[PDB]
């Protein structure tokens, strides 16, 4: 029973948290809707 | 006669997507850290209000698509069955600047000016205004979903002044105010729309809008005023 | 939160243009490429509907 | 008989929804424009929706050389007030009597209704205009 | 017969002066508003000038009781270019007839007009508005 | 007829003096309160001041037995802008008809009038209750 | 006969609910307000709550051209306290006795009612405005 | 700002607000407006 | 005419969250300790 | 009878579709070109799309040897407008009465219709050449 705690005490498991869901990474708000930005 | 219809739509957002057709087994998965995804966003800040305070002010101050300018207004002879006087910039538009409509204010008016040139891909701050098609001497929009603030209360000359300086703007430019009737009968009605008081504020330009508009197929009564976050004063330029 | 470097830099680039157009023109690439939001607090987890 | 008739156009002039309700002809027959021959049912305008600078036109005349005239009434409510009612309109275009009527009652206080184009000495009460406006 | 009647409203719904002349009932008689009793000669309105954003009304019906519909004609000329003809306006309401005549000839590509309330049916010919624009 | 009856109560809800003047029946006799027989002079309510919050009624009827009704009119004045009207009020309780009559006509942006209680389908005219409000 | 006819009008001055119990027309009919034709049912205000501020009007008069006139009972109860009686109220308009008679009863003491405009000597009941508050 | 008509003879109860205006905070106080019709009493700007 | 309407609604706070459909199998991991939360609180303390 | 008879070519020259509506022959009957006892049904047109530079023929007589004339009426509206109507045209070619009757009335002001080619003395009303435009 994990929990987003085991998640961030763990380095590779909180980057591939952070690298997943593009954490680090802003929001395009373009006319046609938001993206997010590479 | 017979007709049937059957829609039927499936979203997954996080567990293992590849069991979005077996409700059971995504559940079972939601337990799995590897699949765990962003679900909602409960606050968002600007891009601009992450850096530090020189720099974001002026970023800021450059971000605003519209210039302003106050300028004198002249009343409009004529329309002396009105309740209100109405008043029109004084004097020519100068060169590159637009005006929004007609206002009941008599202090002063607001003259803007897009910041950004005109791009591929971009929708521009402003709209020109035609003539109407008709039975309608009233301006309309060349791009859909612009809006003005003000009915004309004249004929709309599309191509001499001061009907060729007037502009529409983007719809986000934009709030919904409220009006301020005048006049004892629906004849003589005029609107002075005011800014929606708030705790994204809009200026009070007192824009004038008759609700009966002697003619047909004219276009919607404006409802809106400007936003004050949109327009950049005292920017020297 | 720290802003990358290169944000920075292209933040400074913008602003060190010689005329206001053509900031406001580096400005709009810069946030056409880095976005104009960031999500300053998010909820994990899943949804299916 | 045709040759009593009455036509109605309500015009929203103002900015907010005004709705009919309990519209009925209790003499003659409502029809459609320009055809006194084609009956109409009364709720075809019962509960009506009359938007912001729409019309609506409500067609009433007598039978087919029946010896009636024709009468009827309806009310103007407000929808976003709880169908309040804005006003109670009567109307009567009779055969014996040569006077027509017209009547406008309520009192609602946040709405302007004018009515002009009738007709009273004698003969059909003609076209009526009402321009409905909401304070 | 007094059962037969028109009213013309001429409205100005631009912001160019428009004149009435020609004014002549051929049959019937010009009268005062909601006063069929009252004639009023043509010289009331010929020459006349509506002013934009304001209404002209002018009301003709038959003799009092009498076998005789009403039937005229004017001009609506503009001003402006020395009185040219905008366009030219006939009305016949018979009284032994059923077809009523309204008939808006002429051409002035400077001038948009437009007319509604008219009946050719039957009966009277009833409360035409003409809104006029010089464009 | 006392059968034809009708009370007219002005009930100041507002805080400024409101006068009433040029009352008059044409018809019928004004008389006391739940009194029919003791006739009252005109005299006695015109002129008189509506003090805020406090109410004045005047009662109307037909003559005793009569084939007469009661009909009459009265202004109610502001006295505080030199005796402007606020409101001029008809009322009509006919003996030998059914349509009661109860008119509030006149213009006065500055007052708010409503009224409550009358019946014009057939017999009395009842307690009509005004309520006057400056803004 | 719909010369005999009554309104009352129950008014919550006061700040908690008082419920209608036991309403009953024994003679004539109830009716919508101004519709002596559209009869109504009793159940359509037994058992009702009149929230503070809030009126509500029950209409009775004698049926269509019978001899009877309008006679019936209801209460004023608390459902505060148990539906505990507040008041008894009785009215009748008779066709025959020229008297009316309008009875309140009951002894609670936690409540003021207190009505006005009902009229015995002759012709119908009329309007009778109740105002009940709780202490 | 006050509050109120009172029957208290002695002395009333003014109040001012300790916060300033700001994006996302509920005010303490809420301005009073002239009715809509029919009422000569204030009405809350604010729903609640 | 014909009208149905049905709305059905689980939330579970505790326990297995992944056997909130299975009653039973969520009750046979009520036991598990890496489970437990909090269902109640029975005391506040303001921070100030 | 065969001897009255109209022919109706309705010419698009303009660029944008123009529908037929409420095709409706009263007297007589429709038929196909060159076979006047040929009958067609009037479903065979209403509805119809007549495309820009497209030529539409309406063929109506009279019966086979009855003392009919034909008379009928129709509608050109404007699919690109919400069907808004463009004119109304009626045709009346009587076997009794010498005079035939073609009446296009309508106020579309974004349309022009240009009809020619009737007769109007005695005999059959003709052929009818109707050019409509677009503006």
């Amino acid at each position: 029973g994990d929990t987003l705690n085991d998640v961030i005490q763990d380095p590779t498991r909180r980057n591939k948290l952070i690298n997943d869901n593009n954490l680090l990474k802003g929001i395009i708000m373009g006319r046609d809707g938001p993206v997010p930005s590479s | 006669s017979q007709n049937r219809k059957l829609n039927v739509k499936y979203i997954v957002n996080g567990g293992d997507y590849t069991k979005i057709q077996n409700t059971e087994e995504w559940v079972a998965s939601t337990n799995q850290s590897e699949h765990w995804r962003v679900i909602e966003v409960t606050e968002v800040t600007a891009v601009a209000d992450l850096l530090p305070q020189p720099i974001r002010g002026q970023v800021k101050d450059l971000l605003k698509p519209l210039l302003g300018k106050w300028v004198d207004v002249e009343k409009v002879p004529g329309l002396e069955s009105l309740p209100v006087s109405v008043y029109r910039p004084k004097g020519a538009i100068p060169a590159g600047w637009f005006w929004l409509g007609d206002t009941a204010d008599a202090s002063k008016a607001l003259l803007v000016k897009p910041t950004l040139p005109a791009r591929s891909g971009r929708n521009p701050a402003l709209t020109s205004l035609h003539q109407g098609s008709g039975m309608t001497e009233q301006p309309f929009v060349d791009l859909p979903q612009y809006q003005y603030l003000s009915t004309y209360f004249g004929s709309f000359a599309h191509d001499t002044p001061p009907g060729s300086t007037l502009r529409g703007l983007r719809p986000d430019h934009v709030l919904p105010g409220r009006y301020e009737m005048h006049g004892d009968t629906i004849s003589t009605a005029v609107y002075v729309t005011r800014p929606v008081d708030v705790p994204d504020e809009c200026f009070d330009l007192k824009s004038l809008v008759r609700v009966k508009l002697p003619g047909s197929g004219n276009p919607p009564k404006p409802r809106s005023a400007l936003k004050k976050s949109m327009v950049l004063f005292d920017s020297g330029e | 939160i720290k802003l990358s470097p290169q944000f920075t830099s292209g933040v400074q680039a913008a602003l060190a243009k010689a005329t206001g157009t053509e900031k406001r023109e580096a400005l709009q690439n810069l946030f056409q490429e880095y976005g104009h939001v960031f999500r300053t607090k998010v909820h994990i987890g899943g949804v299916l509907s | 008989a045709y040759a009593q008739w009455v036509i109605i156009i309500i015009h929203n002039v103002g900015s907010q929804d005004v709705k009919i309700k309990n519209l009925k002809a209790s003499w003659g027959k409502l029809h459609a424009d320009g055809d006194k021959d084609a009956e109409v049912s009364a709720s075809n305008y019962e509960g009506k929706i009359v938007k912001p600078d729409e019309k609506l036109q409500i067609n009433a005349s007598g039978r087919s050389d029946a010896a009636e005239g024709t009468t009827g009434t309806f009310d103007l409510v407000d929808p976003a007030d709880g169908d309040k009612q804005v006003r109670h309109f009567y109307w009567d275009s009779p055969w014996g009597s040569k006077t027509n009527t017209w009547t406008v009652s309520g009192s609602n206080t946040k709405w302007m209704i004018e009515y002009s184009g009738q007709n009273l000495d004698s003969g059909a009460l003609g076209t009526i205009t009402v321009d409905t406006l909401k304070k």
